[PDB]
């Protein structure tokens, strides 16, 4: 099965906040639930009903014959949780386990219908997930800023101006809200067509429809890959510098050991006279007071957090006298491309990158020195080697369009050098609706 | 004589509309 | 996508492979006619060639349209090539050597990490059979896996000037090549070779199997045979003219003895000690193919 | 009436070309385009002049400018004090600035109000520009046609890179092509007439 | 492919200079490429070739 | 004078220089060229240009260049002359020999 | 203490003819070709385990010298000058080194020089305390006597 194909099946707290509100204001009868009498006849009735596919779970193993219609007709089934999922649904072949799923975002576009209550897309999803867990005070902050770069007095908001109490401010957090009348009790009353005005019906995440028009480009924009420089992770490696292209990660070789990096490997020990900071290799247990002679080891290091300076000194001498490869996932960082000419404005000691706080920004630089011409033939030989630690693990030129544009031998390209795109050059045309397009492809 | 590195990028000349006076059809 | 002759992609008149002699179009056996040898005191004997490397370089995901075919064909014949082993290019072939990739290698000799339809490309299968052996050319200058970069022209020599007999003895006297030739007939060579679309000729070399691989060996030899002089002038110790009755003769010394040499020549393609790792390395799996 | 829009003519875009240059890289020979064909090809064949060791395509800082309080100067966006420690004062450099900055290009191009205006125009009869511009080109073009890589074809000097963007422009997908075009729009009158360029 | 002619940029020259014993130590070690070279004096070829 | 080709006004002479031109055995042509020396490097490489010059002038400048083209002097040779200058044991280092 | 060459390693007289300048992938490096297989080595780095034995320093290319030190750091070969003529001093752990002879000076001196190499013997060297924290950094000797 294809990790597209199989059971889809979502949290119930995904419901309440996306799909439910949205079901309300169709005009449907809530899904039904599926215990374990729950025929494939019932949930086609229930996904006729509610146009939506989406039934949610209620208690009791599922029988197989219902299991086999959810899988084929690809019915969304709501759990109130995912602990012990496979218990939920009678394992014919056993194929199915706990362990064996894809998680995904889910646009609601793909299950909802009807596009007047849909608006953006999983590109939000996305940059949430790029942001921080926001207190409601930092929320507030956000949102004062936000009005501060767009010139709008936000002052007394979200906040009480009480006589007596003074000013209390409230949250301003109301994520996926809507406007709703209320019973005198307090609570609150599904929409109603025959009271509430019809603007009242879904509250387009209160933005003009022009605004969310736009707001479709911008999550595009966002979204695209070629914006995203904010790169992560660096491979520390002793090597001469060799690869003109700035995206080289150089492959761990056939015979590392891969580590992850813990307090509890690197220690103090008695060795010769001496209270050398000793590695202990896992997979056998032995000890290395010194960095040379270690075994090779793709020393992974997810957090530089208590790692003391002896330690990162040691590991990065290990590094050069024993060819530890190790790989820091902690960092973050910009990089600027530099052309050979430009050489290197910057330079990195390696205790910075192994003491840099968490969440700053590095800055790294890195050569493209494709464009660099050959050394004259009695240009004196080079005693010494180039050597270079410092890689990314990851591509780094993805803004890039069009890379080396000069002759090689006033034919052949050099290699390496990029022609740019062809869609940078397609112009195509206005769809019927009038939205962009590229030109067709086959003729049809 | 030194080798030197460089850079460009394309300028905006994006003016506010003109008010032309003169008209262009009947 | 091509589906793949029977006889191989070089069966299709589209990759017939050319070389203009004193600029007419010829079939490359017809130039190797031409070839005359005189052989000397020294004698080529043919060593087993060490079994390649299982390693291949990691897949990893690279931005672009690597342009395989023209970093090949430029690294083993292209004037001063550069780069030849810089390691991206072959991380996107390991990507070709996956079961199931996305990546596509078009007839032009690029591979494309998206399914771009629009340009016809070679059969998958077939791809993953090459990429799986010439992905390995990414790891050319990994001291690890350093070819011989000398024993294995031998077999270079043997492949060229060896006679019948010769090749089958597995020893032949070293050679000292000559031809009768038009000036600057070498580079004019190497450009005709270097615009080559070699992949046709090693993805049928590497997915072909049985009587029609045995039947394209045959056919192709004059090719391999060709791009073999090419590689062998670009490391012959020394090269010259003769001036025979008004005719000059081109005489390159000697045949199947790298020289190691590195400086440029006006006389034909020279390898860098980069080069020559590439050349060792492409010699080391094409020839471990080629015999099998 | 309300200001709704914001009248505007030879549009900014959102991304740029920038451009890296190896100076010591220039042709010996010398081109001589037609005043007409250089006034149309030439800022591309001057952006992506011989030497040009890159090519990126950045956010346009002219247009996500300082005054949204975005900082383009690394290649990402950052946006100071939007997402912040409360009650420490943020520290510089902070990764948090770049998710900061993706809210302002995502709210400054929430809030693109422009709406283009024609600009100073030009009609090159056919016989003053060589055949292939003449081949994109429709009619006319704004004076201040911005970079695109398609211009450059018959025009860089560059070899490989002209045999690749003249195999681009062949192909039957894709299709350059600069100026008026007919819109379904065309002749849809709103106080002033519609036209596509 | 052409000969460079223009003096072009060069990475920094750090100059080991490797004793009968030393204590080799590793923090603060460069990142980007530098050459790394063993002797103090190399510009060894002076009789120039008309 | 080939070049005077529908621009001389002097009709007689423009219609005589096109026949000469449209004859198959004439062939004026100006600037780079094919040559089978193309491609072929000398520290530069060497290109072939049409000038408009004399066949003498032309063929002796063609016998220069091949000259030089052909020599093959490499540092090895100097090497070896300076080692004929020199005390018996000096040892030359340097260039690499090709 | 003479350090024994560790098995795999290659002998392999120094000759001048083993090393020459070369192109290598934009650059004139030194090259060194191992006589066993006859493959050139660009750079020092990944050059097969060598026992070289130079028996004289004489006619030697200072760069050839560079390089094969640089060999011996970045390709651990073990290299026997056997021109050279020292006294020792066996210095206590209490004095430490005084005089450091630089590689530079073993490699490029005139035959007929008398070096002053010194040796620290360790058998008194204090024990450190058992809780002090480690010390950064490793002690490296480069130098070696071929007898008592």
């Amino acid at each position: 099965d294809d990790l597209d194909e199989g059971i889809r099946m979502t949290t119930y707290d995904q419901y309440l906040s996306h799909i439910r509100e949205r079901l309300h204001i169709t005009n449907v009868p809530d899904p039904i639930y599926i215990t374990g009498a729950s025929t494939p006849d019932q949930i086609a009735a229930s996904v006729q009903a509610t146009h939506v596919a989406v039934v949610l779970y209620q208690s009791g193993v599922i029988n197989g014959p219902a299991s086999t219609y959810l899988r084929e007709n690809e019915v969304l089934v709501v759990m109130p949780d995912y602990y012990d999922v496979v218990s939920r649904f009678a394992n014919a072949n056993l194929q199915m386990n706990n362990n064996r799923y894809h998680e995904s975002v889910l646009e609601i576009a793909d299950i909802f219908d009807q596009a007047d209550f849909i608006q953006t897309s999983d590109a939000v999803r996305q940059l949430r997930a790029l942001m921080p867990t926001l207190s409601t005070s930092q929320i507030r902050h956000a949102i004062e800023r936000i009005a501060q770069i767009t010139d709008v007095d936000s002052t007394d908001y979200g906040k009480l101006t009480l006589r007596f109490l003074g000013t209390l401010t409230r949250s301003l957090k109301m994520q996926n809200a809507q406007i709703r009348r209320i019973r005198p009790d307090g609570t609150v009353l599904r929409y109603d067509d025959q009271i509430d005005i019809e603007a009242f019906r879904w509250s387009r995440y209160f933005l003009d429809e022009l605004q969310l028009r736009r707001l479709s480009v911008g999550l595009r924009l966002i979204t695209n890959p070629r914006i995203a420089r904010r790169f992560n992770g660096v491979r520390i490696m002793y090597l001469t510098d060799d690869d003109p292209d700035p995206d080289f990660v150089p492959d761990v070789p056939e015979g590392y050991v891969a580590v992850q990096y813990a307090h509890r490997l690197f220690s103090s020990s008695l060795a010769n006279k001496r209270n050398r900071v000793t590695y202990t290799h896992p997979p056998t247990g032995m000890a290395y007071p010194s960095p040379t002679g270690r075994p090779h080891v793709h020393m992974t290091i997810n957090e530089r957090a208590g790692m003391s300076k002896l330690v990162a000194d040691n590991i990065i001498a290990s590094v050069i006298k024993s060819n530890w490869v190790v790989d820091i996932l902690d960092i973050e960082y910009t990089a600027e491309v530099m052309t050979p000419s430009e050489g290197y404005t910057q330079h990195v000691d390696a205790e910075s990158i192994m003491t840099a706080p968490k969440g700053k920004l590095f800055h790294l630089q890195f050569m493209d020195g494709l464009l660099r011409p050959e050394p004259s033939a009695f240009d004196p030989p080079a005693s010494g080697e180039d050597m270079r630690l410092i890689y990314p693990l990851q591509p780094i030129s993805v803004a890039r369009s069009m890379r080396a544009i000069v002759n090689h031998n006033e034919v052949d390209r050099p290699r390496g050098a990029v022609a740019p795109s062809s869609y940078e050059m397609d112009t195509g045309t206005l769809s019927r609706n009038g939205d962009l397009l590229y030109s067709p492809v086959a003729n049809g | 004589k030194i080798a030197t590195a460089s850079s460009a990028r394309q300028a905006d000349v994006e003016k506010p509309a003109d008010v032309t006076f003169t008209i262009e059809n009947v | 996508m091509l589906q793949q002759p029977t006889g191989g992609y070089t069966t299709l008149e589209q990759f017939a492979f050319t070389i203009r002699n004193d600029g007419t179009n010829a079939t490359p056996t017809q130039f190797l006619q031409l070839l005359s040898y005189e052989a000397t005191e020294n004698e080529l004997v043919k060593k087993t060639i060490p079994t390649p490397e299982t390693h291949l370089p990691s897949a990893r995901n690279v931005p672009g349209n690597v342009y395989i075919e023209d970093a090949i064909t430029q690294a083993l014949f292209g004037i001063s090539a550069q780069n030849v082993n810089a390691h991206g290019y072959f991380s996107r072939l390991s990507a070709l050597a996956l079961p199931n990739t996305s990546a596509r290698l078009g007839l032009d000799g690029v591979i494309y990490n998206s399914e771009t339809i629009n340009i016809p490309f070679y059969d998958p299968a077939a791809v993953a059979n090459f990429a799986a052996t010439y992905a390995k050319l990414g790891n050319a200058s990994t001291p690890r896996y350093r070819a011989d970069m000398i024993d294995i022209y031998a077999h270079v020599g043997l492949e060229l000037a060896g006679t019948d007999a010769e090749r089958a003895a597995g020893v032949m006297p070293v050679k000292r090549a000559k031809f009768d030739s038009w000036e600057g007939s070498l580079i004019s060579l190497s450009r005709d070779v270097v615009n080559w679309k070699i992949l046709a000729f090693l993805i049928d070399l590497c997915s072909l199997e049985g009587e029609a691989l045995r039947a394209f060996k045959t056919r192709n030899r004059d090719v391999f045979r060709m791009m073999l002089f090419i590689m062998s002038t670009a490391v012959a110790a020394n090269v010259v003219n003769r001036k025979v009755t008004k005719r000059v003769d081109r005489v390159l010394e000697y045949i199947g003895v790298n020289s190691m040499r590195t400086a440029g020549r006006t006389a034909t393609i020279t390898y860098d000690l980069s080069r020559h790792e590439f050349a060792a390395k492409f010699l080391q799996l094409t020839f471990t193919r080629w015999n099998a | 009436l309300s200001d709704d829009f914001k009248q505007i003519s030879d549009p900014k875009g959102y991304l740029t070309y920038s451009v890296k240059y190896e100076d010591q890289f220039t042709k010996k020979d010398k081109l001589r385009a037609s005043e007409a064909d250089d006034r149309i090809v030439g800022p591309t064949v001057n952006l992506f002049k011989y030497g040009a060791a890159v090519v990126n395509i950045d956010l346009n800082r002219d247009f996500f400018d300082t005054a949204t309080g975005i900082d383009l100067t690394k290649g990402i966006p950052l946006v100071q004090d939007l997402l912040v420690p409360i009650g420490v004062t943020a520290g510089a450099e902070q990764s948090a600035e770049y998710v900061s900055g993706l809210l302002m290009v995502l709210f400054k191009v929430m809030t693109d109000n422009r709406l283009v205006i024609v600009g100073e125009t030009t009609t090159p009869m056919s016989n003053t520009l060589s055949t292939v511009v003449n081949n994109v080109l429709r009619t006319t073009y704004h004076n201040n046609v911005g970079v695109n890589p398609a211009l450059l074809r018959d025009f860089t000097q560059v070899n490989w890179l002209n045999r690749d963007i003249t195999n681009m422009l062949q192909q039957a997908g894709t299709k350059y092509g600069l100026g008026l075009t007919e819109t379904r729009l065309d002749y849809v009158r709103l106080v002033k007439t519609i036209v596509g360029h | 492919d052409d000969v460079g002619i223009m003096q072009q940029k060069k990475p920094p020259t750090v100059v080991q200079s490797r004793t009968d014993v030393f204590n080799e130590q590793f923090a603060n070690e460069a990142l980007h490429p530098t050459t790394k070279v063993i002797f103090n004096g190399l510009d060894v070829n002076t009789e120039v070739q008309p | 004078p080939a070049l005077l080709r529908d621009f001389t006004q002097v009709n007689w002479l423009n219609r005589d220089i096109t026949n000469m031109l449209q004859q198959a055995g004439t062939k004026y042509g100006l600037g780079l060229t094919e040559t089978r020396l193309d491609y072929v490097r000398l520290v530069k490489t060497i290109v072939g240009h049409a000038l408009n010059i004399d066949h003498f002038a032309a063929s002796v400048l063609n016998i220069n260049l091949r000259a030089l083209m052909e020599a093959n002097v490499t540092a090895d040779d100097r090497i070896k002359a300076l080692q004929a200058h020199s005390m018996i044991s000096t040892q030359f280092h340097g260039p690499n020999q090709g």
